């Protein structure tokens, strides 16, 4: 399986994955999560679906601590990406797991719920997800490892 | 800066207990 196959399927994982979470949780959520396109039928759909449903737990436990570090950061449009490329950066650089893998998905869930909360962004967090694993390798790590639904697979 | 690292400490042992609870 190659790269580019990888961070296509990424984008579908995070589309559903942020549908699926923000319906977990159910504060102003973005509408977007619910109505940009969305397959709930595939491969990739049904992937972040289940991803989000068993870290429903362990997202409850640190929720507080996690929107309190947002609400200080204070991402914005305009520093958005360089906060998440140097967040991503510094959370892979003592290794790669699954864990990892999908922690980054539940921040940039996390940080388009935020600036969207704050501000007047689902598609540019939906960008820098994908770019990132794409250009940083990870897309290749989850290749090596069968692709996505690997992280079902533990 | 400071809590960029906080941030990333948070990931990496939210990333590290969900890897070990489904292995």
């Amino acid at each position: 399986m190659s790269e580019e196959q990888v961070a296509q399927d990424t984008e579908e994982v995070f589309r559903s994955y942020v549908f699926y979470r923000h319906q977990q949780e159910q504060a102003p959520a973005d509408p977007e999560m619910v109505t940009l396109p969305l397959q709930p039928s595939s491969t990739m759909g049904q992937v972040g679906r289940q991803l989000a449903i068993i870290g429903d737990d362990i997202n409850r436990r640190y929720d507080s601590e996690f929107q309190t570090m947002l609400q200080h950061l204070q991402p914005t449009a305009e520093n958005a990406y360089e906060y998440f490329t140097k967040i991503a950066t510094s959370l892979f650089e003592s290794g790669i797991n699954w864990g990892r893998v999908v922690a980054l998905l539940g921040f940039g869930y996390r940080l388009a719920l935020h600036v969207y909360q704050h501000g007047l962004f689902l598609g540019q967090v939906t960008r820098f997800v994908v770019d990132f694993m794409l250009h940083h390798s990870i897309a290749r790590w989850i290749a090596q490892r069968g692709g996505w639904v690997a992280a079902l697979n533990l | 800066d400071a809590i960029i690292q906080m941030i990333v400490e948070l990931l990496k042992r939210v990333g590290d207990q969900w890897e070990e609870e489904q292995s």
